[PDB]
């Protein structure tokens, strides 16, 4: 009987979740930012002592976008003048502050408009990229050494990624990898020479007279891809007398015969490196293990240290092949692999033996390998209570695979079912982050005897606040189709009367290996819709979804816009059968792949849905990028899968839209899913006389994430929903 | 370092291997301005991988050059390599 969670609450952020992010700097010490000062805490006991006062950079005379303290705490890097590029990427200005000297380093600075900077992982070495060339600083205040002379805008990329590698392979702008003690610096070089440009307008500030045409090399399904080459430089033997020597490590022969990608870079020991390559047909990948050769100065990659990974029913890995975690000697390694039942479990490999041995089994999956000591492997999975939507930390005894113990399931069972972990430098201590179903809880533990020394943050203040608002409840459950469990979640309005009939809004993503039904606690506009508009908001994970094995995940192989669409419809039906849903009032909405699925549903003719909103939807797979799209579809040639490409487009369903209300929204500057896709949607709809609502957002990207634009889009969608449900 | 009887890098592997059964020599020198009649190429090239992929599309088998011979990859490597990482492929006939 209090006040509700309102749209203004959501947009103005009035009820905020506290976090606690630390950074381990040793085996028993981490850094936190309490009251804008950086403090160093000592886990072994309790003490805490100031590492850097907030006042230190009162004198900088620059808005400070980001900082990064070197591994040895001697130097701090200061990032200012951030100017955004894509997603994960930018340009900035950098200053280095000597913590001993308590002085800014003014001689030999890092050039303006730098693309990326990393410290070496142990000293205070620096690698940065500027105009697409790599530069190394050994001592922070002496001339950088130029590693590459070959970089060229939009063509050659040394040490940073091009659009497609950034978005779809590495999930980062960086393409540098230091060896553990910073001796070697491994890097990739991308070549976009023959890759087609996507072009689009940028309007900018009202005073720019002629719009800017932005050009990005971007391969669409089937188009010419970038090429990759791999190098390693020895940073200890750099010199100003002599251009650095980068040794090129060449891909395996099974890759050289055709288009390929470099999909993983992992260091095994101070002198051993592992590279994973993937064929453009993502059926087939090879791991190469290369040793450094103290005499010749090169890198030896013995065949029969190679390890082939094939998929007979889809692609390798969940999104890419998984990364290996080597033992300390680097002669054996652990790696998540899909087993005979098609469930992803931990595999134990010898670098010279083709076969591997599974150390876990079961109808549940390993999410990630988190830490590896000599005695124990620490990993996260969804085994607990057979819920694919939960996460917990487990540790498995390396001498007895039967001795696996669960470090988080009993910590706080009714409140915490979604854990992620951050380990100290030798897995001595670890922090546990709990994400739901209750409010997030952050604790600290020592792994010696698993004791929970400290509660870092519990969101008491937030709990207090939420007592005095009518919050919605969340149900998480499953239904059974064809002898298989498919989970869903529902956000249910306050005072939920099982007898009344509520309007329903399907929240959809449904992309391959996705998962919208989980145990995470959230405060978002579904909260607003449930709390204030008495509207049930639902998500469902049908065919081709994650973390339940390959029977479900690979179900949509070679055929997007089929099974997952069907299943989202089926879930609206199944929701009707439950009897508290007013079936004259089911909307559906989704962004990106979810916009694609929303559109496909609205055009299905099913007659189940009254209206939908599609934000930045894919409309036709030949429009999306090669890496992502071909992973699930192969090439759009008629020797391959062209039929399923063409059968599966939004525009070909245009007629059916005559039965539904449709809102179509897209940012004009979306470099990911191009405005093109929606331009094509609205064009087909016009061409068959269908009315619909639309909205462009000038200059927004795929995120539509800028403040004003974000409150605007949610307000607009709110009005469309409230109107479509004929609610006040 | 990579041009020596004892070496086991890409030079003796894939480029130039001399006899181990006859007395042998290896001289490294520079052409100073004095003589002018010898002319530079664009850049120093060498082969860094030369392999077969057998028909199983799995197995890689390096092809080592024999003493007094040319690498089997001469047929597919340009006289001067264009850029530092370039790679070359020639499909083989079932007989070949």
């Amino acid at each position: 009987s209090r006040k509700t969670y309102t749209l203004t609450d959501y947009l103005k952020n009035t009820y905020r979740l506290k976090l606690y992010s630390l950074r381990w700097i040793s085996d028993h010490e981490y850094l936190y930012k309490q009251e804008n000062n950086i403090l160093v805490f000592n886990a072994e006991y309790g003490n805490s002592s100031v590492f850097l006062e907030n006042s230190t950079f009162d004198e900088f005379g620059h808005s400070i976008n980001d900082y990064s303290i070197s591994p040895d705490g001697q130097f701090i890097l200061l990032e200012y003048n951030y100017v955004k590029q894509w997603r994960h990427s930018y340009t900035a200005s950098y200053d280095i502050y000597d913590l001993n000297k308590r002085q800014l380093i003014t001689e030999e600075r890092i050039p303006n408009n730098t693309q990326w900077v990393t410290w070496s992982p142990v000293g205070h070495k620096l690698a940065y990229v500027w105009n697409n060339d790599i530069y190394v600083k050994i001592e922070p205040n002496l001339p950088s050494y130029r590693i590459t002379w070959t970089g060229k805008e939009d063509i050659i990329y040394n040490g940073i990624t091009d659009w497609v590698y950034e978005e779809e392979v590495f999930s980062a702008y960086s393409a540098l990898w230091w060896s553990p003690n910073g001796t070697f610096l491994a890097y990739a070089q991308f070549n976009d020479t023959e890759v087609p440009l996507i072009e689009y307008s940028f309007y900018s500030d009202e005073s720019l007279q002629y719009p800017k045409t932005v050009r990005v090399p971007y391969p669409k399904a089937g188009a010419v891809n970038p090429t990759v080459k791999f190098f390693v430089v020895n940073t200890d033997s750099l010199s100003s007398v002599t251009n650095a020597t980068s040794i090129q490590i060449t891909a395996p022969a099974s890759m050289l015969i055709g288009d390929h990608y470099l999909c993983d870079v992992t260091w095994a020991t101070q002198e051993r490196i592992s590279l994973q390559w993937l064929r453009r047909i993502q059926n087939y990948s090879v791991m190469d293990i290369c040793d450094y050769d103290e005499s010749s100065g090169r890198w030896n990659c013995l065949v029969a240290r190679q390890h082939i990974e094939m998929s007979t029913t889809g692609w390798v890995g969940r999104f890419r092949p998984s990364e290996p975690h080597f033992t300390l000697d680097g002669n054996s390694f652990y790696k998540i692999i899909s087993n005979e039942e098609g469930y992803r479990h931990i595999c134990y490999f010898q670098i010279d033996k083709k076969d591997c041995t599974f150390i876990t089994k079961g109808t549940w999956e390993v999410i990630g390998i988190e830490a590896l000591t000599s005695d124990y492997l620490y990993y996260i999975s969804n085994e607990y209570k057979g819920m694919p939507g939960g996460r917990n930390l487990y540790k498995i005894q390396l001498s007895d695979y039967t001795k696996v113990t669960c470090l988080s399931c009993e910590l706080n069972p009714e409140r915490c079912q979604y854990y992620s972990v951050s380990f100290s430098k030798e897995a001595k201590y670890y922090q546990l982050r709990c994400s739901g179903p209750g409010l997030p809880l952050y604790t600290l533990h020592s792994s010696v005897n698993d004791k929970g020394l400290r509660v870092l943050e519990d969101n008491s203040a937030l709990d207090k606040m939420l007592q005095n608002v009518q919050m919605p409840s969340k149900k998480l459950d499953f239904i059974i189709l064809n002898e298989t469990k498919f989970w869903y979640q529902m956000i249910l309005p306050p005072h939920f009367d099982k007898s009344k009939k509520y309007p329903l809004l399907l929240d959809v993503y449904a992309g391959p290996c996705s998962q919208k039904a989980d145990t995470v606690f959230r405060l978002n506009w579904a909260t607003y819709l449930a709390s204030t508009e008495n509207i049930i908001v639902a998500s469902f994970d049908g065919r081709g979804s994650g973390y339940q094995g390959d029977k479900i995940m690979h179900a949509i192989n070679r055929r997007l816009g089929t099974f997952e669409v069907e299943d989202q419809i089926e879930a609206a039906r199944q929701f009707s059968k439950m009897g508290f849903v007013d079936n004259k009032r089911i909307a559906i909405w989704g962004w990106s792949y979810g916009g694609y699925v929303t559109s496909m549903v609205l055009g299905s003719g099913s007659g189940v849905f009254k209206c939908g909103i599609a934000v930045a939807p894919v409309s036709r797979w030949e429009y999306y990028d090669s890496v992502y799209t071909e992973r699930y579809m192969g090439l759009p040639t008629p020797e391959d899968n062209l039929d399923h490409y063409r059968n599966s487009t939004v525009m070909s369903r245009a007629e059916n839209f005559k039965q539904v209300e449709y809102l179509l929204i897209h940012g004009t500057a979306d470099d990911n899913v191009h405005f093109q896709q929606s331009a094509q949607i609205s064009k087909a709809l016009v061409d068959v006389g269908v009315d619909f609502q639309a909205m462009w957002y000038t200059d927004e990207d795929h995120g539509i994430a800028s403040s004003t634009a974000h409150q605007e889009i949610y307000t607009h969608m709110s009005h469309f929903i409230k109107q479509c449900f004929s609610l006040p | 370092s990579d041009l020596s009887v004892s070496s086991a890098g890409p030079i003796s592997q894939f480029n130039y291997k001399q006899s181990f059964s006859n007395p042998t020599c290896l001289i490294l020198a520079t052409v100073p301005h004095n003589l002018t009649t010898i002319t530079k190429p664009l850049k120093y090239s060498y082969i860094n991988k030369c392999s077969r992929l057998l028909s199983d599309d799995r197995t890689e088998v390096p092809q080592l050059v024999n003493a007094n011979q040319y690498s089997p990859c001469v047929s597919i490597v340009p006289s001067t390599v264009w850029e530092d990482g370039d790679y070359y492929r020639k499909q083989l006939s079932p007989l070949e």
